[PDB]
RNA sequence: AGUCGGCAAGCCGGAUCCGUAACUUCGGGAUAAGGAUUGGCUCUAAGGGCUCAGCCGACUUAGAACUGGUGCGGACCA
RNA sequence: CGCUACUACCGAUUGGAUGGUUUAGUGAGGCCCUCGGAUCGGCCCCGCCGGGCCUGGCGGAGCGCUGA
RNA sequence: UUAGAGUGUUCAAAGCAGGCCGCCUGGAUACCGCAGCUAGGAAUAAUGGAAUAGGACCGCGGUUCUAUUUUGUUG
RNA sequence: UACCUGGUUGAUCCUGCCAGUAGCAUAUGCUUGUCUCAAAGAUUAAGCCAUGCAUGUCUAAGUACGCACGGCCGGUACAGUGAAACUGCGAAUGGCUCAUUAAAUCAGUUAUGGUUCCUUUGGUCGCUCGACUUGGAUAACUGUGGUAAUUCUAGAGCUAAUACAUGCCGACGGGCGCUGACCCCCUUCGCGGGGGGGAUGCGUGCAUUUAUCAGUGGUGACUCUAGAUAACCUCGGGCCGAUCGCACGCGGCGGCGACGACCCAUUCGAACGUCUGCCCUAUCAACUUUCGAUGGUAGUCGCCGUGCCUACCAUGGUGACCACGGGUGACGGGGAAUCAGGGUUCGAUUCCGGAGAGGGAGCCUGAGAAACGGCUACCACAUCCAAGGAAGGCAGCAGGCGCGCAAAUU
């Protein structure tokens, strides 16, 4: 049974754990669940203890001061490249990527590299230029549409006022017969 | 007379606090042909469940019945009477249901036996759910 | 949890509904807010629909009108008066709906002195000390004149109104139901309105 | 339920389909729409029950999915989008302008429409909503919300817009004397002039409608849906002109045509 | 289980709110049986006189909050 | 009246059994509220400086501030 | 579903199809009470009107408020 | 096809039942060649269940540095498939069963002017006055592990977004109202009156909340829709696009989409309500109520109407026209059997509606669930264990046990 951070006993209990918490990963979303979590406070009924190097002595172990493993992955987004090379926000960043040759038996070698998230490019730019064009004709046919009704209910303005012209021109016609 | 309760009621949409140098009610048309009645304009009482001068609509249905009781304050029951028929026997059978109605107070004068017209509206209460519309005064009763 | 259904409960003549369906989730209900005087503390509750209702837990402003003078501010709350629904609503200091406040009058008294420009409040015996109130008062314009002194037709207010801006607190009423909407809103009392809650505040005292 | 319906039986979809009831137990369920369920018709039995185009399922999911079928200027891929009354059903492969209207039965015809009339079509307004900035609206029975509509189209007429601009062009105002295309219930498919307006407050109104011959029916408001100014409609009508003729007469017509033709 | 035998001792006990059987001479049985509550404190409501408002006057009931090591008919009475 | 068989009835036994509905106690668990603050941050603070007050790296501590 | 129209599933129970040297058609109709809605009829059966006339009509005379059309426009 | 016959008597005519007669299912017995249809663990046990399966899902168009395959024209990143994983959506439909339930469910009829609604469809989306693209985690993966055991996971290194946060230029150059410095014109002995402009700052989109003021378009009727003003704007903050793919033609402009959202309609509903309708029972005649029973007022809560709940008042409400109580071998209806005309009986059962997943209860997520092929308890029952623990719900399809007169292929 794991422990989980921050419970302030040795001892053992169960608790409901949801998206978020530690020793758990849920199946269904929202599901929640009991499990029997370990307490944070070490003591002699643990199996492993999981210790993580602060600050390196003068000495030197052959197990973990000698064997480096250097980074899987590169930065693939692209402007964590400009913070990884110290460029600048208008110099080229296409040809600073962290690529990695690759080598096999039975395959000839080939060097594979990421593609560069959120970097600028003209289709980026393309797309930037094709929803302002939009903006632009809603506007265009919001000023033409309104005017085009405005002109037409004042096509209806001297339609409507010139009937009732015709009825209160009766009624002084009505009041001498 | 009115404010004869804990908070003070007044007429939810007429604002009564006007700077100066009576007081303008407010009162609907209800529809279907039915006269609002002169009390329910000149009158000063305030019912937020009166057809006239509340916020209910009436809708739905329009029965009618007679008034059996009026011990309840703001609302009677009145006695809806009808014959069921019967397949078997081709005879009908009297059968009664007497529901409850809200009466606004705008019909100052109505007694036990008078023919209420009843309109459908939203649920008033438990019970409650249509206002009587208007008051056709029973067979005679001229004394 | 607390449900608020028709079926568990009896019928018109008195008999005994039986429940044919277990709890339903739509005919939910949730523990009242109780909302009180302090810091803002507002707790947003997911509704049917996907929506968000505001559950107010402290408020101590809110955006109240004065009616006459077509005029509102935000202004902070004071204390709680009058409660018609209960009692104890205003020992336990709480806001609901159609409740009697007390507001701060200084948002109104600085705006109705900077509209009409005249001696609301300040007992007599005592002046302005910053003089900025009285850069309120004087060095108008000829021509502005005539349109700010005729503002002198309508600045009376209600004697019982002007009393209370003695004090600096006015009687307000909430308007909206801040265990909903989270604000706490409303309007001054005034009129027979106002001289009816006196009526019914003073008759506590005894 | 514990929500919305996702299936339909083949006994309990709408009869005017013409499903047989051997074929399997559900129907297509026809996906939400500019139609209700009940008068709307599945493109999927236009194509597979009414042309014969296709004889599975699957067919026709081929069909739509090569951009083939341009429902009313625009072009649908979903089997089940319900192409209600007066939706052009326009062909690009075949050359073929399709128009949902009723038979003089409670069926849909499979009408065939002139291209040059296929780039309109009538549909009745249902309330003129007012917009946040005093801008008129009117929403047809398909519909469709059109802003800065004409002030005189009111609440029961019809209107002629145009699909590949979707601008209302003319609007036959309803009153007595103008053609009518009832749409529900019993006369579901009956042609005739409007002769009188029935008011009912609160309740619905009802308007008797004199067919062609002479037969006057009676219909709610409701389900009434105008076409054209007098007698001369707006729509090319099908075969029968939505009269119909007594049970006595569909014996004699199908008995004439045997011999006939022989 | 002692003993002829529950002898002696013990339990129960006030009040408030609930609830109360067999049987019966219909009156009872009956405080049947069986439950719950009970302190301190700070309040609210109701119950009157004298000239609508003002001025006097007493006790009592019900309800609420807070609070104590769940203790509250704290002894007495029972 | 007597013999045999069967079916119901009364009947001491404060009979028994199984359901149902509950009064009163105790009351798991969730939810809400009032707190709680494990742990994870960032800012600020100066020292060491490469580029022309802004920056990148090294450490610190008040946790001074703030957030989860 | 029942009744029922059409149709040689080889007949029938079925089914909703099929028919002609691309065309021609079908997939109808009736009943579905009781209650509610709509229009007509006025026998039958209820119910009401005016006999302390607070009756009906016909014109009136005064009282109060009010759409106002008017006072050329400004009160 | 509206039909009767035997049996009381010494014999007769009757009342009258018994027994025949014919359907209809349920079981059962005997028998059985063909062929087309076709019911089938409802009745007793909504009793218990081994095992297996029954809900997953990728397009050119959210994330692709797994050589896991694979193209070479590469250095201008990613040919192009693509497991895995993140994200999105669905899992609330269907299927099963009939225990509960007697104005309840349900049916017809209407209301939502008293409410919510994923999706689809159509509208809206430079109106608002101050960036050529921002931030840091995490999965897959590498490595180190634990426990007898699970669809248990811990620790350490990395690494993406249509995941999670943050946030702008533009439109935007001024307009429109409020403060109004100030200036100008006529008349007046004169203060005075009228006609004006006006710097500067402020507020100025929708949605939200409240208050007030007039009648663009509506309804049978709004406290409707729209309009104006004064403010409010929830940090557990309402939007106003920091996305994606194909063609590409002319400093930058343009097509076709995909996705995404606020809001209004629309569809799909859902949820409450209206009127009328339900079997047997009086050896059930009064019932309900300060433990809400019936109303009033004000609130609380809820998506909204309402004793739904709370407080304060009123003393009501139902019943011989059968209330209330009990029973039901009662899910309701469309229907089924049987009939001359009337009826009688059945309806677990493929369609619609409801209810439920061993019994009750509580709840997360979501537009929608009080979900059970989702969680959390307790009760009942039961599995694995290394004895520390872990795990379960066939009234889904098969199948087994049980139960029975009674019902099929793992």
């Amino acid at each position: 049974f794991p422990m989980k951070q921050g419970v302030l006993t040795h001892g053992r209990v169960r608790l409901l754990l949801s998206k978020g918490h530690s020793c758990y990963r849920p199946r269904r979303t929202g599901e929640r669940k009991r499990k029997s979590v370990r307490g944070c406070i070490v003591d002699a009924n643990l199996s492993v203890l999981n210790l993580v190097i602060v600050k390196k002595g003068e000495k030197d172990i052959p197990g973990l001061t000698d064997t480096t493993v250097p980074r899987r992955l590169g930065p693939k987004r692209a402007s964590r490249i400009r913070k990884l090379f110290n460029l600048s926000k208008e110099d080229d960043v296409r040809q600073y990527v962290v690529r990695k040759p690759l080598n096999k038996e039975g395959k000839k070698p080939r060097t594979k590299a990421p593609k560069i998230q959120r970097l600028v490019t003209p289709r980026v730019l393309q797309h930037k230029r094709r929803r302002i064009a939009l903006k632009k004709q809603r506007t265009k046919k919001n000023k033409e549409e309104a005017a085009e009704y405005a002109k037409l209910l004042a096509k209806r303005m001297k339609e409507a006022k010139e009937k009732r012209q015709e009825q209160i021109a009766k009624r002084r016609r009505l009041s001498s017969l | 007379d009115i404010q004869t309760e804990r908070a003070y009621q007044k007429q939810p949409t007429i604002f009564q606090n006007k700077k100066r140098v009576k007081l303008p009610r407010y009162y609907k048309n209800i529809g279907l042909g039915f006269k609002t009645p002169k009390e329910a304009i000149e009158g000063t009482y305030i019912d937020k469940k009166c057809p006239f001068t509340g916020n209910v609509s009436i809708r739905g249905r329009i029965l009618s019945g007679v008034v059996t009781k009026m011990k309840m304050q703001r609302t009677i029951v009145i006695r809806r009477d009808y014959l069921h028929y019967i397949r078997k026997y081709n005879r009908f059978e009297k059968r009664h249901k007497n529901m409850s109605v809200h009466l606004s107070p705008c019909f100052r004068d109505v007694q036990i036996g008078d023919i209420v017209t009843v309109g459908e509206c939203r649920p008033l209460s438990k019970t409650v759910r249509f206002n009587v519309l208007k008051v056709t005064k029973a067979a005679g009763t001229k004394k | 949890g607390i449900s608020r259904d028709n079926w568990h409960k009896r019928r018109k003549t008195g008999g005994k509904r039986k429940p044919y369906h277990k709890k339903r989730k739509y005919e939910l209900g949730r523990p009242a807010a109780n909302t009180k005087i302090g810091p803002r503390r507002i707790h947003t509750v997911r509704v049917r629909g996907g929506n968000k209702k505001y559950r107010a837990l402290r408020l101590d402003v809110g955006n109240f009108s004065w009616g006459s003078e077509c005029c509102t501010r935000k202004t902070r709350i004071i204390d709680v008066v009058y409660n018609a629904s209960n009692n104890e609503l205003v020992r336990t200091k709480t806001l609901v709906k159609n409740c009697i406040v007390l507001i701060d009058s200084t948002p109104y008294r600085q705006w109705y002195e900077s509209h009409y420009a005249l001696p609301l409040g300040r007992k007599k015996g005592a002046k302005l000390t910053p003089e900025e109130e009285e850069i309120l008062n004087k060095k108008r314009s000829k021509k502005i004149q005539k349109k700010y002194d005729e503002r002198k037709k309508n600045a009376k207010i209600s004697s019982l109104l002007e009393e209370q801006f003695q004090q600096g607190k006015l009687l307000a009423c909430i308007a909206s139901r801040p265990g909903q909407c989270g604000r706490a809103d409303g309007y001054v009392l005034e009129g027979k309105e106002l001289e009816f809650y006196l009526r019914k505040i003073k008759a506590r005292k005894g | 339920a514990r929500g919305p319906k996702k299936h339909l039986k083949r006994v309990a979809a709408p009869k005017h389909w013409m499903l047989d009831k051997l074929t399997g137990v559900f129907a297509p369920r026809p996906s939400t729409g500019p139609h209700k369920l009940r008068e709307c018709l599945p493109l999927i039995i236009f194509l597979r029950n009414r042309l014969k185009y296709a004889l599975t399922g699957d067919e026709v999911k081929k069909i739509c999915m090569q951009r083939f079928i341009k429902i009313d200027g625009k072009v649908r891929t979903d089997i089940t989008y319900p192409a209600g009354f007066m939706d052009v059903i326009s062909i690009d492969k075949t050359g073929e302008n399709f128009r949902l209207i009723y038979d003089t039965k409670g069926r849909f015809a499979v009408h065939r429409i002139t291209p040059e009339e296929a780039k309109y079509k009538l549909c009745k307004v249902r309330k003129i909503f007012v917009g946040t900035k005093g801008i008129p609206h009117l929403v047809t029975h398909d519909a469709r919300t059109i802003r800065y509509p004409d002030p005189l189209i009111k609440v029961n007429d019809t209107i002629q817009i145009d699909l590949e601009t979707g601008k209302i062009t003319d609007f036959i105002k309803f009153d007595t004397g103008n053609l009518c295309m009832v749409t529900g219930g019993a006369n579901l498919g009956r042609i005739g002039v409007i002769t009188n307006r029935e008011r009912h407050p609160g309740s619905f109104d009802v308007v008797h409608v004199k067919d062609a011959n002479g037969n006057s029916f009676a219909t709610r408001l409701s389900n009434i849906f105008v076409i054209g100014k007098g007698n001369k409609p707006w729509i090319s009508l099908p075969r029968g002109k939505g009269i119909r003729l007594t049970i006595a007469e569909e014996r004699d017509k199908r008995l004439a045509a045997k011999q006939s033709s022989g």
